[PDB]
């Protein structure tokens, strides 16, 4: 009885797609990193000395 | 032993620092070079995932790398080498910390 009956239905099973992290974390961390930034930014200018004396003439 | 030669280089360094202003930025620099790759750890931690590795990676490198050029940079201004000057040794850093962020925006995507 080959091949002269309908045919059982075959579908694709896919992938999942990989989880992303929610918004609030990521927004926590990019704070994080520009407070790290500004707190270097202002390291250089107030406890560190970048003189900023001999400006080009 | 140990606990001697900390006071003894903390006092070495402190003084190398003072003497030369530049010789601190570099060293400012640097410290905060670590706390954002720790950063990017940290977080790569947190959420126990790095699924975009191409941009973990090129956070992480651009990071490291530029601690190694300004490496580099001090020890070339701490004691010139023979044939390259003081300002040489800042052009090629220029140059060679371009192309790192160049490929590293190239990296993430
Ligand atoms: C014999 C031989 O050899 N063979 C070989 C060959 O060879 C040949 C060659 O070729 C030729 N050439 C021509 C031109 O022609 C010739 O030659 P000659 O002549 O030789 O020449 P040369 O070579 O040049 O010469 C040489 C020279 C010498 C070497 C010299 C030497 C000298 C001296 C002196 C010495 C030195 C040294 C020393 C050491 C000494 C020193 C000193 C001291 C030490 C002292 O001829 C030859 C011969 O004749 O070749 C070929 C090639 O071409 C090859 O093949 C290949 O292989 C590979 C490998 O394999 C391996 O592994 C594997 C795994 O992997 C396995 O499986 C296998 O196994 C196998 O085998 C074994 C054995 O046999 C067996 O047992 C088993 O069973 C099996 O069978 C092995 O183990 C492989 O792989 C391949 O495959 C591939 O491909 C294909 C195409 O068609 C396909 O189909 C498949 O599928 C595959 O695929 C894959 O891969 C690729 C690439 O590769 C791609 O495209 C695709 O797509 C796939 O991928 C996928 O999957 C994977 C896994 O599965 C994964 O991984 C991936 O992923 C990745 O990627 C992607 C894309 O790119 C991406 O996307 C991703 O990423 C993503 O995801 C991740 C995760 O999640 C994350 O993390 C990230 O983030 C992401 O990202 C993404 O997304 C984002 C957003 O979100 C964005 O943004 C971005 O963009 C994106 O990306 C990643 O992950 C995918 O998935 C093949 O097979 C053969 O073998
Ligand atoms: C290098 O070249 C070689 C040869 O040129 C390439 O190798 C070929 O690769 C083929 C696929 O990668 C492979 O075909 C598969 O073989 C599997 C094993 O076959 C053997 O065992 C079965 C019994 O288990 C025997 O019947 C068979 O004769 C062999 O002895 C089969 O299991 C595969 O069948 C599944 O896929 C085909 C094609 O999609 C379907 O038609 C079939 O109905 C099966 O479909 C199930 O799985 C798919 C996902 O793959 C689902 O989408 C689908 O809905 C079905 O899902 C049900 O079943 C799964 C469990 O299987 C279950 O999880 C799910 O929930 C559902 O219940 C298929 O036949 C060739 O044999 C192989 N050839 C050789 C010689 O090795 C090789 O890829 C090349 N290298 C590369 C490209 O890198």
């Amino acid at each position: 009885v080959d091949k002269f009956g309908i045919k059982p239905e075959i579908h694709h099973i896919f992938h999942a797609e990989p989880k992303r992290v929610a918004k609030p974390i990521a927004v926590i961390f990019v704070l994080i990193i520009f407070i790290t930034i500004l707190s270097l930014i202002v390291t250089w200018l107030n406890s560190c000395a970048a003189a900023f004396n001999n400006i080009p003439t | 032993d140990f606990q001697e030669t900390f006071k003894t280089s903390k006092r070495a360094y402190f003084a190398q620092i003072e003497k030369y202003p530049k010789l601190k930025l570099i060293d400012t620099f640097c410290f905060f070079l670590v706390l954002l790759g720790v950063i990017q750890c940290t977080f790569i931690i947190l959420i126990r995932d790095n699924f975009p590795f191409n941009a973990f990676l090129a956070g992480f490198i651009i990071c490291v790398g530029q601690f190694v050029l300004l490496m580099s940079l001090r020890l070339q201004l701490c004691n010139s080498f023979p044939g390259i000057s003081k300002n040489r040794a800042f052009a090629e850093f220029i140059v060679a910390s371009l192309i790192l962020h160049f490929v590293c925006l190239h990296f993430i995507n």
